[PDB]
């Protein structure tokens, strides 16, 4: 396992969804999300997905935006939770740190099964393909495929994406 | 002045200056004094990463001509 | 339940990403393509009851590309043999695989 | 499974029991939501490129696609509690019972 | 020999907007009718160093209903970011050689905006809040349009590499190809970087000084830097983007003497555009690019996925 | 109203007229570069496959030497029911070499910039 | 399931062509037309066995047919050909638009002595 | 809503399960649920009623849950397996997924809690919409992954519901509420043969779609939605309260009426398995679905309740509105019994 | 004639933004079909050799097949040398 | 590796600057000066009350906007296939959709902020 970048982007990955998943202020939860975000950019740059980070990392970008916005108009509360300004939310913060350290523990220095198979580590660098050829990024041409082979896939997207237009249009009607 | 703004202009223009020339020097000083390899694609890694092996001294950018052949 | 126009129309609507054997742009294979086209050889039209039983060895071959788990428990044994031998002092590994080798076009 | 399969797989196993779990926001659930196709992302993400499935390469992208609708939808829904109750609380919600 | 080369990079930029500030004030001065800073050294050339000695002297201010890690975090985050802007830009050769410099770039630019979104709502004062909201109003406004403009003049380089528009604009500046295009994102660089008449997020004549009213000292100048370079930066990629100059593999100086110089030229054309116009309403803002930028970008980015194919003049790289 | 419009189309016109002729241009060096790639590589096929045989030797060599008195271990055993050739997996290549060629071989094309 | 055969170090020996990319790109389009012959046999080997220890005697007859054609333009005339390979080498994309002239002149020679 | 919206949104529905339904690739299939799922959304929210949108709030939570089980589920049976195809699906956990998402979306005990609040909270042309087609996409899903279902967890959960169902129907006194809890009782019937016979499994949703058509329909022609509403039927419309007396009876499943016809087929499947103490617990347990079928019929056709005066000036008027399908509907809902063997025609 | 050529010149007077974009648009979807270049456009595509050309086993009744690179068979790339 | 030493030296620089402004001056903080600043007077209530959004339709169009682009991304790569008729037709039938979209929620009064 040499440099353990991949190990321990994945480790700050999860710390990250424990950070908004114990619930705390909106404005955590989304500093949280972000954060992760991040650190998963990172984890697909390390494997050779740079378009698809930067392009999760941008979209995120722009959605917790928005939430931040909401937040700060229906999320609000007089007073914002922090993870140790409350009970509950310190529990399941520490809950989920535990967890990850003891999920991590027994796969590193064991090799134990948690719910599908076991693990033996020596980094994620053994699974790699040595391939050699190309002056060109198959990850660009798999995504610039699309409108040449997924044709279908284009329609049935853009007709989802006008009829999510229309139906925010008439979900807020109100009257 | 109006043209008192000049200095102020042209010491903003020699603080512009150094990011750009100083990396340039610094590329050719690193390797070799012949503009640092662009490696976009696999295929141009590979290239550096063979000129690297039989450079015999694990350098890329010592280059061997000609006079390998015998 | 599953109406198949595809097959009636003969359209190709989403049959295309279905297989990583299935005619990649500027044909790049994919890292397992022999082992999933020899179980798909294999199991072809004989069904699925008895595609589960006959071909089982292409499709074992197949997973054990998709995933490595018998090439890195090999990789382990011989790692910490090694290991074991280093720690008492009696394997001496060479010098090509301490970074001293001779490179090679 | 290498460990950052186990890593990526257990993050969204925390989003999923997060959301399954109210604390008092609505904001929270869905950020908890988005989480979860966050996660999805980078797995699917991870097996396509190990794998080397070049025309798999598109389906994140489209996913990410399908997230977004569904948290538009999430949040609209938000928009017309709060307008009903001047609040996000799950509690107001309880004018149906089994 | 990478650390010389991180703080050749940002020593210079740091003192490039220390005195930035200085050429902003004597261009206002003398467009006023005024001179500007003349005093403190000749020709004001050390008002910056007094500048700067003044707010790091001076006791920063922590208020009592802050949230002050936030708090902290927030100005911290900022001029990093500006900071990291510099690195993929070629000048001739950039720093980092990225295969996507345009996406790192406006991902990076997506990200700045939370270190304002935080200093407002860590600051726990209604003005702060208020500029904080501006500012969500004002991203959500020029975002799509800005990142369809970039993909519409790109299409006619090939990539995301930030080096091959050099190669790109040998023979003419892009500027000549989609000038529609390009006035267009000028002002889109003019929300982006909270520029009059866009300078809503810190409106002294309403917020008194909006997110960061509750600064003081460092980290108010280090907000304050974080906005000058990201001025700068997008000045110098406004001129790499639309004005390209040639390049001699022999003679790198010679396009950073005339990038430089075209940067500068963007530079006083910012500080210019600050004193000639008042400022927008938030609203107006986000109509003008919704309902006026936006249909020009949609139907100027379906002519320039046409081009190349009606004239058979795609670019090379795949 | 009319002469700036005609201006500015006439120098739209001048511009997409100029970078078609670049753009064909670019195309044909981008053409040439790629031949001379296609007439490079069998050399650099034959290269990699004697470079990949020599270090599976090296490997099979090593592992015989280690395994001496192991019960059942069977030297070169594979893992494959098929006898047909199958790709190394580079954690079977520089699995028992030093770290920092694993990071050059792993991480030196993601990590160069 | 069966132990994989490798070829013995000594199977694996051949005189290598020790020089750097921006030599080969230089003269690959030569060398291209030149040794055209055993590449095509190479690769057609390749991609019919679909196993690199059937045919590297396909693989040494390459080398020795690229020695061959390096050997040939070093006894004939190396002049032209450095300053070619040296502008080759100078360009951070190793651009053959970069310098025509050099280019020009080692095609003139090769035209005039081979 | 603008009627063109309103179409829009039914065909985008509509469209959504036909897309889950001719797709071979998973990823179309979960394509078809989102799209699916975000045009129902609206629907149920026609009118404004605050509890329409607090049903429609729990639907979207609980279809969100599901949809992101269905996706996991995908997407680990494609780390197992490098297959996209709606198939064997290999892994077993990815099997658990889909099994879990596929019930959560079908309403199946015990993820079935949301059905009678959402039914109850919309009107009941959305409740005839939701209880209707919304069950034809995860059962088409079920009906081609049947051979990996372990039968264990589908059959635990379609008795679970059946009794779940029986047991909450008998506390209804709101009509939609116990056309949910028939609902949750008919999809338990409806899966628990699903591991032995799909055929039956159509069968038993083209007799159950059926019914169910056509006392949303006569529900809609007697515009109640309590029980107390029902009884005032009979001083304005006796024939519409025969009509669902007799719709009731066959629901109940009481012979030669055709709602006898499933179950009766069901355990004649589920014999030849060598299955007998599940399809006997089936059966008694149905008996509540009739007890709760039969206090309706009491009330409302069987029985003369007390009416109000105002009631006169509705005997001088007429029903405007028209319901083609509705005679056909009863009619297929009753008396189609001696054309059992026609179900040969479905497979 | 007459009653479009009074509505444009209506909305030319009060949203000139949005005719623009219209008749922008209207170009970019209709010339594309109307071009004799989009042909050597799909034909420049494709000449670009991504990928290794493999050769082809000889059997003996191959007449046009190059069994050289410079022998007069195969494509030629003269038409985009001038273009 | 570059990357991640440039943003490490970044962020030092960030939290040494912010180190030297929070320990080089001299402090004398007070209960009156650590107050809010509402210009000169006690604030009402407390910045953490609900804020109404007038843009929120707005908000919800820019997340389902901004996934397109997205998807409007790999254009210059899909320039590049030998299939230009159908990749320009699928791009311009995604554009399409987009203003289809703008137009309609435009003409809906969807772009005009509440009151
Ligand atoms: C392992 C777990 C993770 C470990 C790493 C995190 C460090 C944990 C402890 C430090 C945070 C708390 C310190 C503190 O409370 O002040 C002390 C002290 C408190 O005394 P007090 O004023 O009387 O108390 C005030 C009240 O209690 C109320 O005061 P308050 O309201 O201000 O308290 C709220 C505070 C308290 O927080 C807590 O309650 C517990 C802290 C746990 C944080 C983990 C939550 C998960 C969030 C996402 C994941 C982040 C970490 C990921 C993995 C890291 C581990 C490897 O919340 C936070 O600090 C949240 C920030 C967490 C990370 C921020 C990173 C910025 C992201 C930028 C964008 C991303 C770029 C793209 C990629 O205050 C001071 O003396 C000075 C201020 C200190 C600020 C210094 C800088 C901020 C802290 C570092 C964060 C990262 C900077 C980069
Ligand atoms: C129309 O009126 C107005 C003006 O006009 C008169 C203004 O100028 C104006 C702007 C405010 C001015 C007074 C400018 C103030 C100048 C800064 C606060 C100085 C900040 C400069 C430093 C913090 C940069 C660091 C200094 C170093 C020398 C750089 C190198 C860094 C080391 C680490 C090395 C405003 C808001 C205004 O409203
Ligand atoms: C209570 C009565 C219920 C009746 C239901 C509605 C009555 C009207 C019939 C609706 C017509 C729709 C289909 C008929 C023509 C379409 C032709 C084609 O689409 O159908 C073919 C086959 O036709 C249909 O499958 C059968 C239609 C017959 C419907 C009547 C059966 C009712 C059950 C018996 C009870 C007695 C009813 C008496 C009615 C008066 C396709 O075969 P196939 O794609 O391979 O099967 C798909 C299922 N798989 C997944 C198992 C493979
Ligand atoms: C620009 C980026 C590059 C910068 C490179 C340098 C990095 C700079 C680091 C930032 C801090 C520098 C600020 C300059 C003054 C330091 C302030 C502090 O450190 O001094 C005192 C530290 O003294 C403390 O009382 C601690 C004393 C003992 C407690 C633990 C120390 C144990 C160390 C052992 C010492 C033994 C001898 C060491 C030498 C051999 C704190 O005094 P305090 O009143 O709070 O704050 C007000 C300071 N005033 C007075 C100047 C206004
Ligand atoms: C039976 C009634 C039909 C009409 C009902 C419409 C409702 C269904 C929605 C559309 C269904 C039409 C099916 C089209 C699927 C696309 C695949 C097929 O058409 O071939 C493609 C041809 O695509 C062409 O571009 C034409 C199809 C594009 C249609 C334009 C817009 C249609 C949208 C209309 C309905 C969508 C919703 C409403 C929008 C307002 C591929 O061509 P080609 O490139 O050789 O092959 C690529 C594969 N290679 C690389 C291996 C060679
Ligand atoms: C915040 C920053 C997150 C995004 C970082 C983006 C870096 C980047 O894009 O550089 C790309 C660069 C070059 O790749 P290509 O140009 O596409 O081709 C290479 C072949 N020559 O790729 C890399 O170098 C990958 C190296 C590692 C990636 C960086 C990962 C670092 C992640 C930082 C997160 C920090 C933690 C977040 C919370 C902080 C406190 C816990
Ligand atoms: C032959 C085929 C060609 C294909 C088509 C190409 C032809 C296209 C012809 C038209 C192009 C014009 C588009 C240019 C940009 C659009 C401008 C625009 O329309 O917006 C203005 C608004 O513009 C502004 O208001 C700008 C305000 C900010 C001003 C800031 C300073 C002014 C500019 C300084 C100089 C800019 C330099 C630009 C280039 C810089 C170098 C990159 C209209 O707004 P309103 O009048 O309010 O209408 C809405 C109510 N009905
Ligand atoms: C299918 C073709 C696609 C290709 C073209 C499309 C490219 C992108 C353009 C569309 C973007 C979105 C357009 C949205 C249109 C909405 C218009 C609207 O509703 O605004 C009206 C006003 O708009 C109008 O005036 C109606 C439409 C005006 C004309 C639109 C185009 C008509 C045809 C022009 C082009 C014809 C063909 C080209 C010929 C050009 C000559 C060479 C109300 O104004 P308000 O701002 O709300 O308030 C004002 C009062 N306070």
């Amino acid at each position: 396992m040499t440099m353990y970048i991949a190990f321990i982007l994945s480790t700050i990955f999860v710390i990250g969804f424990v950070g908004f998943s114990s619930k705390p202020s909106p404005i955590y939860g989304g500093l949280g999300l972000i954060v992760s975000g991040g650190v998963g950019c990172g984890i697909v740059l390390n494997f050779g997905g740079s378009f698809l980070g930067l392009m999760v990392f941008l979209i995120y970008l722009g959605g917790m935006l928005v939430v931040f916005g909401y937040t700060t108009a229906m999320a609000t509360e007089m007073y914002p939770e922090v993870w140790v300004s409350n009970k509950t939310v310190f529990g399941a913060f520490v809950s989920g740190l535990m967890m990850e350290f003891c999920m991590v523990y027994y796969a590193l220095k064991e090799e134990e099964v948690e719910i599908i198979f076991k693990f033996n580590g020596l980094g994620d660098w053994v699974i790699y393909d040595t391939g050699d050829s190309g002056f060109f990024s198959e990850e660009a041409m798999g995504i610039a495929a699309l409108y040449s082979y997924g044709t279908w896939l284009v329609i049935v997207t853009g007709w989802s994406l006008l009829i999510g237009v229309v139906v925010i249009m008439e979900i807020t009607r109100g009257n | 002045m109006w043209f008192e703004i000049l200095p102020g202009i042209a010491v903003m223009a020699a603080c512009l200056f150094i990011p750009g020339m100083a990396t340039a020097h610094i590329h050719k000083f690193t390797n070799g004094g012949k503009e640092k390899r662009v490696a976009h694609f696999s295929y141009q890694w590979n290239l550096m990463e063979r000129d690297r092996r039989i450079s015999g001294v694990n350098r890329y950018h010592v280059t061997k001509g000609l006079e390998n052949i015998d | 339940p599953f109406f198949d126009v595809q097959k009636r129309l003969g359209l190709d609507l989403d049959r295309w990403m279905t297989i990583q054997s299935a005619e990649q742009p500027h044909k790049i294979p994919g890292r397992c393509h022999a082992f999933e086209k020899e179980w798909i050889e294999c199991a072809h039209g004989i069904g699925g009851i008895r595609a589960e039983k006959e071909c089982k060895i292409e499709f074992d071959d197949f997973v054990e590309c998709l995933l490595r788990q018998k090439t890195m428990k090999r990789l382990s044994a011989i790692k910490r043999q090694r290991d074991k031998l280093i720690k008492e002092g009696k394997y001496t590994p060479p010098p090509h695989h301490l970074g001293k080798e001779d490179p090679r076009p | 499974m290498p460990l950052v399969y186990m890593n990526i797989i257990m993050a969204f196993a925390i989003a999923l029991a997060g959301l399954l779990m109210y604390r008092s926001h609505l904001m929270s659930s869905l950020l908890c939501l988005e989480g979860m196709m966050l996660s999805l992302f980078i797995m699917s993400t991870l097996i396509i490129l190990n794998t080397h499935f070049t025309l798999a390469n598109m389906m994140p992208i489209i996913l990410l696609v399908f997230a977004a609708c569904e948290a538009a939808l999430g949040l609209s829904l938000l928009v017309m509690v709060s307008n009903t109750y001047g609040t996000d609380y799950v509690q107001n919600l309880n004018l149906l019972q089994c | 020999m990478f650390m010389i080369n991180i703080l050749s990079l940002i020593i210079p930029i740091l003192l490039a907007v220390a005195f930035l500030t200085l050429v902003e004030r004597k261009v206002l001065g003398y467009m006023q009718l005024r001179k500007g800073p003349n005093v403190v050294g000749p020709y004001g050339l050390l008002q910056p160093i007094a500048d700067a000695l003044k707010l790091f002297t001076k006791e920063p201010l922590r208020p009592a209903t802050s949230s002050i890690s936030m708090f902290i975090i927030a100005p911290i985050l900022a001029l990093s970011l500006a900071l990291t802007m510099w690195v993929p830009l070629p000048m001739p050769y950039p720093l980092i050689n990225m295969n996507l410099g345009v996406l790192f770039m406006l991902a990076m630019s997506s990200l700045a905006v939370y270190s304002i979104l935080w200093s407002g709502w860590a600051s726990n004062s209604k003005y702060a809040l208020i500029g904080a909201l501006r500012a969500v109003a004002q991203t959500i406004s020029y975002e799509v349009t800005l990142a369809i403009i970039l993909l519409s003049v790109l299409l006619m380089n090939g990539s995301y590499t930030l080096s091959t528009l050099i190669t790109t604009q040998e023979h003419i500046w892009m500027i000549f190809t989609s000038w529609p295009l390009a006035m267009m994102w000028f002002i889109s660089t003019l929300a982006e970087t909270n520029r009059a008449p866009f300078d809503l997020t810190e409106g002294e004549s309403e917020l008194v000084s909006g997110f960061n009213v509750e600064y003081a000292a460092g980290p108010f100048a280090m907000f304050f830097m974080a906005e000058y370079a990201n001025i700068i930066m997008m000045n110098a990629f406004t001129a790499i983007l639309f004005l390209g100059a040639s390049h001699d593999p022999h003679t790198p100086e010679l396009y950073t003497i005339n990038f430089v110089l075209k940067t500068l030229a963007l530079t006083i054309t910012f500080l210019w555009i600050r004193a000639s116009y008042p400022r927008f309403r938030y609203d107006q803002l986000m109509h003008l690019l919704w309902k006026s930028f936006l249909p020009l970008t949609l139907a100027l980015c379906m002519w320039h996925i046409s081009l190349p194919i009606m004239t058979a003049s795609i670019p090379p790289q795949s | 109203g009319y002469s700036m419009f005609a201006v500015g189309i006439g120098t739209l016109l001048f511009g997409y007229w100029s970078m078609m002729k670049w753009n064909r241009e670019r195309r044909r060096l981008q053409i040439e570069d790629f031949e001379a790639r296609i007439a490079l590589m069998p050399l650099f096929q034959a290269e990699k496959d004697r470079r990949v045989l020599q270090m599976l030797r090296e490997n099979l060599e090593e592992e015989a030497i280690i395994m001496k008195d192991v019960p059942d271990w069977k030297v070169g055993e594979s893992v494959f029911h098929t006898t047909r050739w199958v790709t190394p997996m580079m954690g079977e290549l520089y699995g028992l070499r030093t770290n920092e060629e694993i990071l050059s071989a792993t991480y030196g094309f993601i990590w160069y910039t | 399931p069966g132990i994989v055969e490798l070829p013995t170090l000594e199977d694996l020996k051949v005189q290598e062509v020790k020089v750097s990319s921006s030599v080969l790109k230089a003269a690959a389009h030569h060398y291209g037309a030149q040794c055209d012959k055993p590449n095509k046999e190479f690769m057609l080997c390749r991609w019919e066995e679909k196993d690199p220890r059937r045919c590297l005697e396909e693989g040494k007859l390459v080398n020795q047919c690229a020695l061959d054609f390096f050997r040939q333009i070093k006894r004939h005339c190396a002049e032209p050909f450095t300053e070619y390979w040296t502008c080759i080498d100078y360009s951070g994309l190793q651009l053959f638009r970069h310098c025509r002239k050099q280019q020009a002149k080692f095609d003139e020679c090769v035209l005039d002595k081979l | 809503m603008n009627p063109i919206i309103y179409t829009t949104l039914i065909m985008t529905v509509m469209s959504g399960t036909m897309l889950v339904m001719i797709s071979s690739h998973w990823l179309l299939i979960w394509i078809g649920f989102e799209m699916n799922l975000l045009a129902m959304i609206p629907v149920l929210m026609k009118n404004f009623n605050p509890r329409a949108t607090e049903a429609a709030t729990k639907y979207f939570l609980t279809q969100a849950t599901a949809s992101m089980m269905l996706m996991m589920a995908i997407i680990i049976n494609l780390l197992y397996s490098g297959q996209w195809t709606i198939t064997k699906m290999f892994n077993p956990v990815a099997m658990t997924m889909m099994t879990m998402a596929l019930a959560m979306k079908l309403g199946l005990s015990p993820f079935h809690f949301w059905v009678p609040e959402v039914t109850q909270g919309i009107s009941l042309q959305a409740g005839l919409l939701l209880l209707t087609w919304q069950k034809l996409a995860p059962l088409s899903v079920l009906c081609q992954i049947s051979q990996s279902i372990n039968p264990n967890l589908m059959l635990t959960m379609a008795m679970l519901s059946i009794l779940i169902g029986g047991w909450g129907g008998l506390n209804q006194t709101q009509l939609r509420k116990i056309m949910a809890y028939s609902s949750i009782a008919h999809m338990g019937w409806m899966t628990a043969v699903l591991p032995y016979n799909t055929t039956m499994t159509i069968l038993n949703l083209l007799i159950y779609i059926t019914m169910t058509l056509a006392m949303f329909m006569l529900l809609i022609h007697s515009s109640a939605t309590t029980t107390l509403s029902l009884s005032h039927t009979w001083n304005k419309m006796p024939v519409i309260t025969s009509l669902m007396m007799v719709t009731l009876l066959s629901m109940g499943g009481l012979p030669p009426l055709s709602g006898f016809m499933p179950k009766w087929m069901i355990i004649q499947e589920m014999t030849k398995n060598e299955s007998i103490i599940m399809p006997t617990l089936m059966a008694m347990t149905a008996l509540l679905n009739l007890y709760f079928y039969m206090r309706l019929a009491y009330s409302s056709s069987l029985t003369m309740f007390p009416s109000t005066n105002n009631m006169k000036m509705k005997w001088q008027f007429e029903h405007t509105k028209q319901m083609k399908l509705l005679p056909t509907m009863i009619v297929l809902s009753t008396l189609v019994l001696p054309m059992t063997p026609a179900l040969s025609s479905l497979n | 004639a007459g009653r479009i050529a009074s509505f444009l010149k209506n909305a030319w007077a009060k949203e000139p933004v949005l005719v623009a974009s219209f008749a922008i648009g209207g170009l970019a979807i209709i010339l594309p079909s109307l071009s004799p270049y989009t042909n050597y456009a799909i034909r420049i595509n494709r000449a670009t050799p991504y990928n290794y050309p493999v050769p082809l086993r000889d059997d003996g009744n191959m007449p046009d097949v190059p069994s050289h690179p410079q022998d007069p068979q195969g494509p030629s790339l003269e038409w985009l040398k001038n273009l | 590796m570059n990357i991640m030493l440039t943003l490490l030296t970044n962020v030092t620089l960030a939290s040494l600057l912010v180190l030297i402004a929070f320990w080089l001056p001299q402090l004398n903080a007070y209960s009156e000066k650590t107050s809010p600043y509402e210009c000169g007077f006690d604030p009402m209530g407390s910045a953490r009350l609900p804020f109404s959004m007038k843009f929120f339709l707005v908000a919800i169009t820019f997340l389902l906007f901004d996934l397109e682009i997205a998807l409007l991304l790999p254009l210059p790569w899909a320039s590049q296939t030998n299939n230009l008729k159908t990749m320009l037709t699928m791009a311009l039938f995604l554009l399409i959709l987009l203003a289809a979209s703008l137009a309609y929620e435009w003409t809906q009064k969807g772009l005009e902020w509440a009151e």
